[PDB]
Parts: C-alpha cells; sequence; structure tokens
C-alpha cells in the first residue's frame, strides 16, 4: 500500500468502473447484432473480443486485492494459479482478436469483391477459435508442464531457466506474429484509404484516424507487457515493472468498446 | 361535358347534405361513459425468426396456429406460431412480393407483388412438396393485397386502379371491380364474404360487392394513401390507415366517418390495420417503429407494442383473438399476447 | 406415388443381404422412410426408421446393433443391410413412408412388399376375427399400456387396412383424422386408453386384417390384428 | 417434453433453416441494381452490353453476379413501391442526350430532357436513397453529335452560354445533374458517356459497384 | 371521355339512392358488439396461463 501501489489501486479500481457497463452495453449489441440476419465474420469478432475482454474484468477484482496486499502474499492459495492464468490467457486472446479484427478491415477494404463473396459467419467462428485456442491452450499447456513437476510473483533461479524461454516463446511466437499483422494490415488499410478518391476528408479521416487510434492503442497497451519478457531473459530476472506492464495491458480491455462500439453511436 | 360535371357536382353536394343529416352524434360523443381498456400491455410470447430481408405481408390460417410471411428474400415460410416450426418455405419465383394470404380452407396461400402475378400454391399434395397450382396473370400493375374468399375464388387488388375477383381453376377475372383513381394499396374481405372494400391513394375506401361486381358505398376524409384496411369483425364498419398518420372508422351503414385515432406525436403513416375479436382494439401498425393499439370507440392510445427495429409493415390478429402477429422490416415476426 | 422394393429371396443363415426401395413421384427428400416386416401369417412389427436429412436412425429393440438402414437421397432409393440373418428374420419387408409437421399424415404410403425367406408399449385387441356382414356397424377396438394422450393433446394412434395380396392402407391417423382418399365412413376414436375404431357402411373392399399403430414411444409397437370376415 | 412426432418436426424446422442460411448467403452475394431509367430514353442501349412487370436481367463481371431490375414498365404511382428497392447496390439512372431538344409526346409542352431532370429531382434526394449510389448513364451521343449541329443547347436551357461544341455542351448538361444531388456527404452520383458500340459500361458500372461494396465493408467492420 | 364523366355520374346517383341510417343507431350497434363479445376477447381480457396456447 505504498504509492506505486496505491497507484496501481486506484487505477485498476477506474479501469474496472469504467470499463464495466461499457463491456456490458457493447457485448450486449454485439449479441444482438449476431441475431440479425446475415452477420459479418468481423461482428463475431467483435463479440469474441468484447467476451474476453469481460472475462478479463471479472478476473480484476482478484488482481486488485492481490496489489491491496502489498502485491504479494495473496491469503488464497489455489487461486492464484486461475486467476493468472485466466487474466494472462484474456490478455492474449484479446491480442489476436485484435489482429483478426485488423484482417477483417484490411480484407474489406483491399479485397472488397473477396471479403463480399465470403462474407458467412462460419469463418468468423473459425478464427475466433482459432486465437482462442493460440491463447488459452498455449497457457493451458504451460500451467500443465508446470503441475508436472504470491499468484506467480517470486520465483527461484531453478525456476527462472524454465519460465523465461516460456516468456520468450509467448512474445515471440505468441504475440509478435499478431503485432506484426496488426501493423501490416493497419498500414496497408491507411495506405488504402488515403489513396481512395471517393470519400472526401469529412468522412475518410475518421476512418483513417479511428484505425491509426486503434494501432496505438495495441502497442500503447499489449506492448509493455510483452517487451518486458525479453527485458526478463536479456537480465535473467523478473522485470519489477511487470505490475503496470499488465495494468497497462488490462487498459485496453476497457478502451476497446470506446474504439469498437462507442464510436458509431458518438 | 359541363352538363354532366354540373349534374356530378350536384350529387357529390347531395349525398354530403345526405350524410350530415344522418349524422345525429359522433361516435366519440355517445361513447363517453363506458369504460376505457385502461392500459393494454402486450409482451413478445414467441419471435418467429428466419427471414432474411423485409417483411410486407402475413396471414392467419382459420385454425390461429399456422400464419404465412412473404419476404424480399423470395421464401414464403408457413410459420407454426405455436411451436415456432416453420412448416414450409416456398421460393417464390419472383422476389418482389407485397402481399400474402392463408386460404380458409387451409390448403392454399397466394403470394403477389410488383410481377404483376397471383400465384397460388397447393400446400396439402401427394409429392409431399408445395407446388405453384396456377398463376394469375391479367393485371398491370403491382398487386397489393389478395384475399381468399372460397378454395377457388380469390380477390385481388393490384396498382392498376381496378380490384378483380379470380376463378382459380379457370384462371381468369369472373368479375372486375373499376371506379378507383388512384393505386389501390389494401383490401379487406368481409365475415360473410359478400361485400369486400378496398382501399385506394386516392384517400377514398369503395365498399365493393362481389356477387353484383359494382362499388357500392364510397368514403372520403382522408388526406393521403390509405395504405391499409380491415372489416369489423361484425362486418358493418372498417378500418382506413393512410400515410396521414390517422386511422379512421367508417361505417357501411351510415356511410361516412365514425370517429379518428389522431395523436400531435405521431407523424409516421400507417402500415397495417387489424381489429380484435371482440372489435374494440384495434392494432396500427405504424412507421416509427410502434403497434400502437387504438380503442375503436373512445380513441386512445392503449398500448405502444414497442419491440421492432424496423418498420412494422404487417400485422394480424388471430381468428380467436388470442394473439396479435406483427410482421416487420427487420425480418422477425413476433406473437404478442397479453399476459393476466 | 410409387414405392417398389427389391432384393428379397432364399438366404442361408449367417449370410447378408441388401434391400432397396425405390421411391418415384413424390419428393424423397423431403419424407422419413420406416421399414416395417410382416412374418407370414402373423401381423406386423416396426423395424427401422431414417429420417429426412439422415440424423435419426431409431431401429427396434430386436434388430438393434445388426441392422442397418440408410437412404440414398440423390437417386432416391432406400437401404436396409442384412446382417446375421437369423431364423426368426424370414418375413415379408415393407417400404413405408412418412412426413412430419404440424397436421401431416405420417405412415401415408406402404410399399407393394418383398418377402424373404431364410418398458415398450404393448397394444393388444381383444377379438381376433369378427364375422361380419355388408350393411351393419362393426367397431374395432384396441388397448394400449399407457396413455397416448401426449400434453401437446395429439393422441398418436394410426390405423392400418391390409386386404389379402396387398399392402396396408392408412386409414386413420392421430385417432381422430382421415388420410387421404379413405371413404368417410371410417370415423375413428378413443381416449387415451380406452380405444375403439368404427366403419359404417361395410362393403366388399372392407374386409382385412385392422391394425393400430403407437407412435408417443418410437419402438412403434403394432396390434394384434383384427380380421374382418365376409 | 417433445413427442416422437414433435421431435421430428423440429428437425424439418432445422433441415428448411438451413436452406433459408445457405440461400441467404448465396443472396448477399449478389448485387441487386436498380435500372431507373426515364421516359423511353435509354434502357435498351445498355442492356444488350451487359447482355409483365419487373423484368430481372441477370449478368456476372468479374466474379461477382448482378441483378438488374428494369422497373419502368409499371406506370403506376412510384412511391407507393420504390421502398420495396431501399438496399440496392446502386441505381442505374439513364438519360438520353439526344432528347435535349424533343418534346414529350403525351404532353408536347414539357421537354423530354426535362422529364428527365424532374424524375432525377425527386429520385436524387429520396428518403430511401440518401446511401445507395447512383450511376448517371448518358447514352446516345452519337445522335448529341449532329443534332446540337443543328440546333443548340438554349433549346433546352436558355441560360445556357456557350457554343456548340460537344466538349463543352455535354459538361454543361453533366453539371445540371449534379446540382439537384443534395445529399453530397453520403452519396456521389457517377456519370458516363457510352455510344452503342463500347463495351466499357460494364466495366463503368462494376468500379462505381466496388466503391460501394467498400463503403459497405467498411460499415461491417466499425468505421465509417 | 365525355361518356366516361357520364359513366361517374351514373355511379353517383345509385350511391345517393342507398337508404342511410342514423350514425347514432349505426354507432350503438358498434358499441353493443363489443359488450357482447368482450368476454370472449383475449386482448381486451388476458386468458389465465393455463389456457394460454402462448407461454
Ligand atoms: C512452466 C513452469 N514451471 O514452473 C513455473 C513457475 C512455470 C511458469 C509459470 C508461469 C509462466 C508465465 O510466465 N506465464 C503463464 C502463466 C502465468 C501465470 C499463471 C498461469 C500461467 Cl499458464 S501464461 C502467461 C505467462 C505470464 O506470466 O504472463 C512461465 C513458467
Ligand atoms: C479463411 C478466413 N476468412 C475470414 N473472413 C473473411 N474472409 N471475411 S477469416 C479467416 C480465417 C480462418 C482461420 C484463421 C485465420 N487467421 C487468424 O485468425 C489470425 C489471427 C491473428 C493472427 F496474428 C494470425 C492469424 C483467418
Amino acid at each position: 500500500p505504498d504509492w506505486k501501489s496505491s497507484l496501481i489501486l486506484m487505477a485498476y479500481i477506474i479501469i474496472f468502473l469504467t470499463g464495466l457497463p461499457a463491456n456490458l452495453l457493447a457485448l450486449r449489441a454485439f449479441v444482438g447484432r449476431i441475431r440479425q440476419p446475415q452477420p459479418a465474420p468481423v461482428h463475431i469478432l467483435l463479440l469474441s473480443l468484447t467476451l474476453a475482454d469481460l472475462l478479463l474484468l471479472l478476473l480484476l477484482p482478484f488482481k486488485i486485492i492481490e496489489a491491496a496486499s502489498n502485491f504479494r502474499w495473496y491469503l488464497p492459495k489455489v487461486v492464484c494459479a486461475l486467476t493468472s492464468f485466466g487474466f494472462y490467457s484474456s490478455i492474449y486472446c484479446s491480442t489476436w482478436l485484435l489482429a483478426g479484427i485488423s484482417i477483417e478491415r484490411y480484407l474489406g477494404v483491399a479485397f472488397p469483391v473477396q471479403y463480399k463473396l465470403s462474407r458467412r459467419p462460419l469463418y468468423g467462428v473459425i478464427a475466433a477459435l482459432v486465437a482462442w485456442v493460440m491463447s488459452f491452450g498455449h497457457c493451458t499447456i504451460v500451467i500443465i508442464v508446470q503441475y508436472l513437476n504470491t499468484c506467480y510473483e517470486n520465483f527461484t533461479d531453478n525456476q527462472l531457466d524454465v519460465v523465461l524461454p516460456v516468456r520468450l516463446e509467448l512474445c515471440l511466437v505468441l504475440f509478435f506474429i499478431p503485432m506484426a499483422v496488426t501493423i501490416f494490415c493497419y498500414w496497408r488499410f491507411v495506405w488504402i484509404m488515403l489513396s481512395q478518391p471517393l470519400v472526401g476528408a469529412q468522412r475518410r479521416r475518421r476512418a483513417v484516424g479511428l484505425a491509426v487510434v486503434t494501432l496505438l492503442n495495441f502497442l500503447v497497451c499489449f506492448g509493455p507487457y510483452n517487451v518486458s519478457h525479453l527485458v526478463g531473459y536479456h537480465q535473467r530476472k523478473s522485470p519489477w515493472w511487470r505490475s503496470i506492464a499488465v495494468v497497462f495491458s488490462s487498459l485496453n480491455a476497457s478502451l476497446d468498446p470506446l474504439l469498437f462500439y462507442f464510436s458509431s453511436s458518438v | 361535358l359541363d352538363q354532366l360535371r354540373q349534374e356530378a357536382e350536384q350529387l357529390k353536394n347531395q349525398i354530403r347534405d345526405a350524410r350530415k343529416a344522418c349524422a345525429d352524434a359522433t361516435l366519440s360523443q355517445i361513447t363517453n361513459n363506458i369504460d376505457p381498456v385502461g392500459r393494454i400491455q402486450m409482451r413478445t410470447r414467441r419471435t418467429l425468426r428466419g427471414h432474411l430481408a423485409k417483411i410486407y405481408a402475413m396471414h392467419w390460417g382459420t385454425d390461429s396456429r399456422l400464419l404465412v410471411s412473404a419476404s424480399q428474400d423470395g421464401k414464403l415460410i408457413i410459420w407454426d406460431s405455436y411451436t415456432t416450426n416453420k412448416v414450409h418455405a416456398i421460393p417464390l419465383r419472383s422476389s418482389w412480393v407485397m402481399t400474402c394470404a392463408y386460404a380458409p380452407s387451409g390448403n392454399y396461400v397466394a403470394c403477389g407483388g410488383l410481377d404483376n402475378i397471383c400465384s397460388i400454391y397447393n400446400l396439402k399434395t401427394r409429392e409431399g412438396n408445395v407446388r405453384v397450382s396456377r398463376e394469375l396473370a391479367g393485371h398491370t400493375g403491382y398487386l397489393s393485397c389478395c384475399r381468399f374468399l372460397d378454395d377457388n375464388q380469390i380477390v385481388t387488388s393490384s396498382g392498376d386502379t381496378t380490384c378483380a375477383l379470380w376463378d382459380i381453376e379457370t384462371g381468369q377475372q369472373t368479375t372486375t371491380f373499376t371506379g378507383h383513381t388512384g393505386d389501390v394499396m389494401s383490401l379487406s374481405l368481409a365475415p360473410d364474404t359478400r361485400l369486400f372494400v378496398s382501399g385506394a391513394c386516392d384517400a377514398s375506401a369503395k365498399l365493393w360487392d362481389v356477387r353484383e361486381g359494382m362499388c357500392r358505398q364510397t368514403f372520403t376524409g382522408h388526406e393521403s394513401d390509405i395504405n391499409a384496411i380491415c372489416f369489423f369483425p361484425n362486418g358493418n364498419a372498417f378500418a382506413t390507415g393512410s400515410d396521414d398518420a390517422t386511422c379512421r372508422l367508417f361505417d357501411l351503414r351510415a356511410d361516412q366517418e365514425l370517429m379518428t385515432y389522431s395523436h400531435d406525436n405521431i407523424i409516421c403513416g400507417i402500415t397495417s390495420v387489424s381489429f380484435s375479436k371482440s372489435g374494440r382494439l384495434l392494432l396500427a401498425g405504424y412507421d416509427d417503429f410502434n403497434c400502437n393499439v387504438w380503442d375503436a370507440l373512445k380513441a386512445d392510445r392503449a398500448g405502444v407494442l414497442a419491440g421492432h427495429d424496423n418498420r412494422v409493415s404487417c400485422l394480424g390478429v388471430t381468428d380467436d383473438g388470442m394473439a396479435v402477429a406483427t410482421g416487420s422490416w427487420d425480418s422477425f415476426l413476433k406473437i404478442w399476447n397479453g399476459s393476466s | 406415388v410409387q414405392l417398389v422394393e427389391s432384393g428379397g429371396g432364399l438366404v442361408q443363415p449367417g449370410g447378408s443381404r441388401k434391400l432397396s426401395c425405390s421411391a418415384s413421384g413424390f419428393a424423397f427428400s423431403s419424407f422419413g422412410m420406416h421399414w416395417v416386416r410382416q412374418a407370414p401369417e402373423k401381423g406386423l412389427e416396426w423395424v427401422a426408421y431414417i429420417s429426412s436429412g439422415s440424423g435419426t436412425i431409431y431401429y427396434a429393440d430386436t434388430v438393434k446393433g445388426r441392422f442397418t438402414i440408410s437412404r440414398d437421397d440423390p437417386k432416391n432409393t432406400l437401404f436396409l443391410q442384412m446382417t446375421s440373418l437369423r431364423s426368426e428374420d424370414t418375413a415379408m419387408y415393407y417400404c413405408v413412408r412418412s412426413i412430419y409437421y404440424y397436421g401431416s399424415s405420417p405412415f401415408d404410403f406402404w410399399g407393394q412388399g418383398t418377402t424373404l425367406t431364410v418398458a415398450d408399449i404393448v397394444m393388444t385387441q381383444a377379438t381376433s376375427s369378427v364375422p361380419v356382414t355388408p350393411g351393419e356397424s362393426v367397431s374395432i377396438s384396441c388397448r394400449s399400456s399407457k396413455s397416448l394422450l401426449h400434453s401437446n393433446g395429439n393422441t398418436y394412434l394410426y390405423w392400418f387396412l391390409q386386404r389379402p395380396g396387398q399392402s396396408p392402407q392408412l386409414l386413420i391417423y392421430r385417432m381422430s383424422n382421415l388420410a387421404s382418399g379413405v371413404p368417410d365412413r371410417f370415423s375413428g376414436s378413443g381416449s387415451g386408453t380406452a380405444f375403439t375404431l368404427t366403419i359404417s357402411r361395410l362393403e366388399a373392399e372392407d374386409v382385412g386384417v385392422y391394425y393400430c399403430m403407437q407412435h408417443l414411444e418410437y419402438p412403434l409397437t403394432f396390434g394384434a390384428g383384427t380380421k374382418l370376415e365376409l | 417434453t417433445l413427442s416422437a412426432e414433435d421431435k421430428a418436426a423440429v428437425e424439418r424446422s432445422k433441415m428448411i433453416d438451413r436452406n433459408l442460411r445457405e440461400d441467404g448467403e448465396k443472396a448477399a452475394r449478389e448485387v441487386k441494381l436498380l435500372l431507373l431509367g426515364a421516359g423511353e430514353s435509354g434502357k435498351n442501349t445498355i442492356v444488350k452490353q451487359m447482355k409483365t412487370g419487373i423484368v430481372e436481367t441477370h449478368f456476372t463481371f468479374k466474379d461477382l453476379h448482378f441483378k438488374m431490375f428494369d422497373v419502368g414498365a409499371q406506370r403506376s404511382e412510384r412511391k407507393k413501391w420504390i421502398h420495396c428497392f431501399e438496399g440496392v447496390t446502386a441505381i442505374i439512372f439513364c438519360v438520353a442526350l439526344s432528347d435535349y431538344d424533343l418534346v414529350l409526346a403525351e404532353d408536347e409542352e414539357m421537354n423530354r430532357m426535362h422529364a428527365s431532370m424532374k424524375l432525377f429531382d425527386s429520385i436524387c434526394n429520396n428518403k430511401w436513397f440518401t446511401d445507395t449510389s447512383i450511376i448517371l448513364f448518358l447514352n446516345k451521343k452519337d445522335l448529341f453529335e449532329e443534332k446540337i449541329k443543328k440546333s443548340p443547347l438554349t433549346i433546352c436551357y436558355p441560360e445556357y452560354a456557350g457554343s456548340n461544341t460537344y466538349e463543352e455542351a455535354a459538361a454543361y448538361i453533366q453539371c445540371q445533374f449534379e446540382d439537384l444531388n443534395k445529399r453530397k456527404d453520403t452519396k456521389e452520383i457517377y456519370t458516363h458517356f457510352t455510344c452503342s458500340t463500347d463495351t466499357k459500361n460494364v466495366q463503368f458500372v462494376f468500379d462505381a459497384v466496388t466503391d460501394v461494396i467498400i463503403k459497405n465493408n467498411l460499415k461491417d467492420c466499425g468505421l465509417f | 371521355s365525355i361518356a366516361q364523366a357520364r359513366k361517374l355520374v351514373e355511379q353517383l346517383k345509385m350511391e345517393a339512392n342507398i337508404d342511410r341510417i342514423k350514425v347514432s343507431k349505426a354507432a350503438a350497434d358498434l358499441m353493443a358488439y363489443c359488450e357482447a363479445h368482450a368476454k370472449e376477447d383475449p386482448l381486451l381480457t388476458p386468458v389465465p396461463a393455463s389456457e394460454n396456447p402462448f407461454r
């Protein structure tokens, strides 16, 4: 409960309070749009993203009370490995769903005929399932191999020799690929919309700026946490700023409905 | 020609005085001490879902359990309102369908629209698949409302400024009704199936005679196109909805207006009108996504039935009055029913 | 409508055989199919069933795990693979069409018939042979183990008439409604357990054996079979 | 809770529902265009290039299926049935340049070109076609070459101030149709000049259709 | 067209000969019909949930 920890509690409280009701409204609207005839794959991807954000929000109180206990010596024992697993799986699932939404946005403006022809919700379900697998199954096999041998904060030098390769893999093959495809697709989309001589600056800007803000939010939320993995591997120690890193990573769970649902109505 | 014009104008003034003389007191004045229904609240008991485009027509079967809905998707689904089961899914020849009907015997369903052809479908067949029994051609305008009399007689009102009576066996118009000057948008068949009215775009509703073949009475009072019409359950009155955002109840014997169901907060036009079993609740489908229930004897709104996203294009109360479906442009039907 | 089957014949025990049912004159892909066999000088009993867009392959207990029924919608042909043909299996097999929706007429048409010469609801009829004469009314009564009146209000009874050298013909379905083309003289009735069928003006074409179906539970057990004698 | 027959009835509904979905994901693949021409101006030259009421002309271009509904056959009121077309990808309007001096046969008072302008006036700013694009087509330009030589453009518009050359006379007609477009924020009306032999009319429609597909695709994603 | 006007004229007088009843008598019949059939209307007077087919 000292300075930085108090700031962490304040930030967690404000993000939870600001992101919950917006998440319920966005989830209800996305479910309703799914129920409407002829849904699009991007609608299912948005629904999956808001579901992952909601599940992350439901796991926030555990993090806030853990931080209230000086971010250590968590009172429960068998719930750390579940809450942290769910939190990190939700973070990575949100990253992959953001990458999928970026791919859909790039397809909708660079391959319009093909996107219209293949606008079938089955592909959206398949993409959402692929993202969900690539996050949750990775976290599950990691926790399983952990069980084949507070709340994942302090380790020993023996444990680091296993933790660091896992973090390196999670940053290199589980985050860099979604980050790379998101950056490439959004860059191509922005260039295409800036080279489209149909809609003037009165409405194309509203899409170019939205894409730029989405890419910036992605690189600001999911960036520091993941580069913390490389930093920890380089210095062979657990980074001390992992708490603020995961705070920034979870900030996207509340900022997502602002950029995906509350932009049309506002 | 002026001689005829003056005879006309003189005759038109003569009937106006006759209507004025018979109007001893307005319908609202006499029905003032009766107890109002209060507040009619209805809930969506079922949501028949599966359409993929707007809906312009629906008709309950005589059993009050099967309803047929027509949509721009090109499909004419016969629902099962009790269990939300799609009994049949008939693919229409032309996706532009603006009317549908269920035969009183339950064997046939008819569809029509911008193709100017009324298609009769045989539901009960040995082959087990619905077939087009006969395509009725002879209209040179979009067909807006078709209603069955028997298994071999159907009345169609189209954009030909005329309504026609067909013999399904022969396929020809035995009786053609003429006299309207504007597009005819809807018709209603009397319970006795001896008379039928039609709502035209010239703000005039004419009561026809199917057996004779000529208009019996002409009703005026609206200020825009009459988009819907329906008979009173006793067959001695009918209600007209128009783009003027006013529902008006006429009387056949009085041959004049009785009441108008208007509200200053309503500007959108009515798309469908259907009475209740007792003839007290006047269900009306407005274009502001509502289904305001009007007390036919008090002209006071008693419900909103607001559950639709797009316009409530078509609606219909069952023959037992146990439910009121509301087809809408959002491809969803909703079987409303007031709980106890 | 015409259901013609083939593949019957003498078979040694333990062998294999395939029965093909050719459907012509109606929408085969929209009709569920049943298999019904009849032992010589005996009644009928349900064999198998396949649904339109096969997702329900309910079999009979006496043949479950031994018989397989498959449909081929594109070619309009129904199959029945015969495996380990036991001594009891010798019978004449009927192809049955059925459609299921509100107000439908399941078990409407029956195939010509192919002969083979190698907990459940009980339905019993008190009489087996009723000596009758034309011009008089005779009532055919069946029995059921439990009430067939489902909460939907439907009582799942199907009547059939098998004239000599002919396939069974539907007369009354759901114990209340006639079938297509059946004379109006037939009139079924009865409660969930009280159970009967009445014929008004008997003629020379009304003779045969009357069978009663229960359809609430899919085992689909027939009745004893009341034979009318001229 | 479900009987043996009731269970099979649901299976019928599920099988029926799949066919609607299969036919609902196929209808959206097609592109619907409303050929809303003027009074016997065009609607005959263009339809030849791209292959008693509504008549539908179906043609395919670049793996895209277009459905074209020539609704001009009906003589009824346009307003009462034009809400059926709310949702078309584009409106293929057709105006004939050869009618700049001809007068309506049924009226003999109103210029045929002015009749086209009157119909375009209500259609462009119709309450149903605020988002749907309009592919304006100006055909019969071959005869417009000779006709403008005999009579200047002042026959239809006396306010015109220019010579009889085709380059500026045709541009004024285009600029006239740009005027009546009031919704200049969510609809840009495309213009094109076609003779009776050019095969690029299909390409121009596809190019304008694609720009509507992109806008529709962006709406689904969340942008725009 | 002149004869067409004569037809409109002909249609006008035949509607004038129609015997029109008083509105007060016509108004009472509509009100009486609702009063006699009020108990049989499931929308005016909701039916109990046991007898309601939609639940
Ligand atoms: C293997 C193994 N054996 O002993 C130990 C200790 C490990 C071990 C544990 C955790 C990690 C590790 O960094 N993770 C995993 C994790 C963290 C928290 C809760 C559940 C899980 Cl699955 S997934 C997300 C990532 C993260 O922290 O964000 C790496 C290695
Ligand atoms: C074939 C297909 N058609 C779609 N829709 C559309 N064309 N309208 S989606 C889609 C699809 C199906 C399965 C997997 C993936 N690939 C990913 O989900 C993904 C996400 C993030 C990442 F970093 C890498 C890959 C995409």
